[PDB]
């Protein structure tokens, strides 16, 4: 490996308000888990109200 | 695709019938 | 027997002075030949505009359908691009009875004009507020007739009058892919055609067929505008599975499809997709009215692609 | 088989509500264009 932190190999996919960073993190996990995997990639849900800000955050 | 074939059949028929008066 | 033969010749010769003479003396403009053709049918098919105007003035009914198709005089005008003759009939008291009239097989004047690539006549009909997507007896709209004769200018005009670019669940993208018309594919994408619609017979999507024809440029344009890599057809194949029914690797199309069907795409594009879905793919000028930066909106419109 | 601070796979061994809920598991008023 508000506030949060995770495996630097999860965050290899790259301290923006809480709501944004909250899911910017959930993405890093979902990415690696389903990256190069052998099953259908489920949808990464993006609520419309946080979506415009999550985009501005995603410099990916 | 057989989708196109029927569409082209329909446009064939359009042309045939418009032009039929001199046929 | 003389008078009908003589008024006919006056029309075919363009002798309009005679035609007005006979109408004043009681000759009716509303008989029919053995094909059901009236003098307005004859006048329109032969391009005799002056004859057309005076026939109307004396009660000639332009709604009459011929016995060989149920075509009106306005259909035959639509066929030969006779806009001026049509504009007379559309300015008559019968405008709303003729503007969308359907032949026996369901073709409206707009169907005929789009099929023949008559730009002016298409603008004419839309000028007098014709329905843009009437359905033929096979379900076909005018745009689709335009599409399959490749009447690009009429395609551009109908889409500009809000013809349904997604008719029959993405048939325009289907057409572009089937023919490998990449110009068409790009133009329909920049205009907002939905990439995630399956045909109702075999559930195939544009990305599915962009794999049946190993066309990597089509596959890429579709994915770049947000085609879903794991949608499955009616036989359960994803788009990449389709390219595997030919397998044998060694081709940029499956190489590209492999690279996109495993790695989930960026969160920047996943937010582009939901925002554009939320705002509505045919309402994407509402993005100019948004609180973002040019660069951000440029990315939103796929401008620099 | 698979406070003001806040995951991992799977034991509360934690060197910092199986007992489907998945790696994927104020925002202001959305502008009127996205309503």
């Amino acid at each position: 490996y508000h506030e949060f932190i995770v495996k630097r190999e999860h965050a290899l996919t790259s301290n923006i308000p809480s709501h944004v960073l909250s899911k910017v993190c959930m993405y890093f996990t979902y990415k690696v888990r389903y990256t190069n995997s052998s099953t259908e990639i489920p949808e990464f849900p993006i609520a419309p109200e946080i979506a415009l800000e999550l985009l501005m955050a995603a410099n990916f | 695709r057989q989708e196109l074939e029927s569409l082209m059949k329909e446009q064939d028929l359009l042309e045939t019938k418009l032009r039929s008066y001199e046929r | 027997l003389q008078e009908e033969l003589q008024i006919q010749a006056a029309v075919a010769a363009g002798d309009v002075h005679t035609v007005r003479k006979m109408l004043e003396q009681g000759y009716s403009p509303n008989g029919r030949d053995a094909n059901g053709w009236t003098l307005l049918h004859f006048s329109a098919a032969r391009g005799k505009e002056r004859c057309v105007r005076v026939f109307l003035e004396h009660g000639a009914d332009p709604t009459v359908k011929d016995l060989i198709g149920g075509f009106t005089a306005l259909h035959y005008a639509a066929m030969h691009g006779r806009a001026r003759i049509a504009r007379l009939m559309l300015e008559s008291e019968y405008r709303s009875d003729i503007i969308n009239a359907k032949s026996n097989d369901g073709w409206t004047p707009l169907h005929v004009a789009a099929h023949y690539g008559r730009d002016s006549f298409v603008r004419l009909l839309l000028e007098f507020k014709a329905e843009v997507d009437p359905l033929s007896d096979k379900g076909t709209t005018p745009l689709q007739l335009a599409i399959i004769r490749e009447r690009s200018s009429c395609v551009k005009i109908l889409l500009d009058h809000n013809a349904n670019i997604d008719i029959q669940n993405g048939f325009l993208l289907r057409y572009a892919v089937i023919k490998s018309n990449h110009s068409y594919c790009r133009m329909f994408l920049q205009r907002g055609a939905d990439t995630n619609l399956g045909r109702l017979e075999d559930g195939q999507t544009p990305l599915h067929l962009s794999a049946l024809r190993d066309d990597v440029l089509c596959a890429r344009m579709l994915y770049n505008y947000g085609a879903d890599t794991n949608t499955r057809n009616y036989e359960g194949q994803t788009p990449l599975a389709v390219s595997i029914s030919i397998s044998g690797s060694s081709r940029p199309c499956l190489d590209f499809l492999q690279e996109v069907t495993r790695q989930p795409r960026n969160l920047q594009d996943l937010c582009r997709i939901k925002i554009r879905q939320c705002i509505g793919l045919q309402n994407l000028k509402l993005l100019d009215e948004l609180p973002i930066a040019k660069v951000m909106k440029d990315y939103l419109k796929h401008k620099f692609d | 088989m698979d406070h003001k601070t806040t995951f991992t796979d799977a034991r509360i061994v934690e060197g910092i509500d199986g007992e489907q809920t998945r790696p994927q598991a104020s925002p202001p008023e959305l502008p009127d264009v996205m309503k």
